[PDB]
């Protein structure tokens, strides 16, 4: 009741099969509302479009009594590459702000 | 008591002050109407209508909400678990805040 918002990070080396485990846990949660945000459906988008899409997906989850959401392959979401390095700042700020916004009271 | 309401209704305009009274009045009249299979005014107690403080408080907390400034809905979110005096520094911080606000008011 004190903590209406919790989060966790799964990590490991490549080809260890982690996204599958996250999907399994989410499916076993038995929550009414389950959605998966993946880069596979944002090919070629400009960063603004990514921000808006994530905002919409999250907003849809504030209208239920119980929700679970999965963020997949964060590094691909930021457009990261070792050289430089080079990344998108706007999306990173969006995420950082969006991991501590509590939902409407009672959810 | 009028003074309590006058003090508590902050940022209200004239129209909202009228609306509060209207909503408060509606409550008793509703208390006397039984609408389950056919709207039927009682008339056996309609000669005893009274308006009590609880009606005003409920109407304040549920129906009317101003459209200016900061209200309870914000302080509720930002201060989620209140303040607990676990040591000395809390009092010191609050005292410094008091000094600063007083200086701003007077100087
Ligand atoms: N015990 C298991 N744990 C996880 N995945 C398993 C297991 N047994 C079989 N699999 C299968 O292995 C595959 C794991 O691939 P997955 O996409 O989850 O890996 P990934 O870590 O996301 O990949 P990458 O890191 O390259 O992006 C899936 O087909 C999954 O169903």
């Amino acid at each position: 009741d004190r903590t209406p918002l919790v989060s966790v990070l799964l990590e490991g080396p490549p080809h260890s099969g982690k996204t599958a485990l996250a999907a399994k846990i989410a499916e076993e949660s038995n929550f009414p509302f389950i959605k998966i945000c993946s880069p596979d459906k944002m090919i070629g988008f400009s960063e603004t479009a990514k921000c808006q899409a994530m905002k919409k997906i999250f907003d849809d989850a504030y209208k239920s009594q119980l929700s679970c959401v999965v963020v997949d392959d964060i590094e691909r979401l930021l457009d990261y590459v070792p050289i430089g390095p080079r990344f998108s700042n706007l999306v990173l700020q969006a995420l950082l702000v969006l991991l501590k916004k509590a939902p409407p009271q009672g959810r | 008591d009028i003074k309590e309401l006058a003090v508590e209704t902050k940022n209200f305009s004239g129209a909202e002050l009228e609306g509060l009274v209207r909503a408060a009045q509606s409550t008793a009249m509703n208390r006397h109407i039984k609408a389950s299979t056919k709207v039927e005014v009682d008339m056996e107690k309609a000669e005893s209508l009274q308006v009590t403080r609880g009606d005003f408080l409920a109407s304040l907390e549920n129906d009317i909400k101003p459209a200016f400034g900061t209200n309870q809905e914000d302080y509720a979110s930002y201060i989620m678990n209140g303040i607990i005096k676990w040591g000395d520094p809390v009092t010191r911080v609050l005292d410094d805040g008091e000094l600063l606000v007083q200086q701003t008011k007077n100087s």
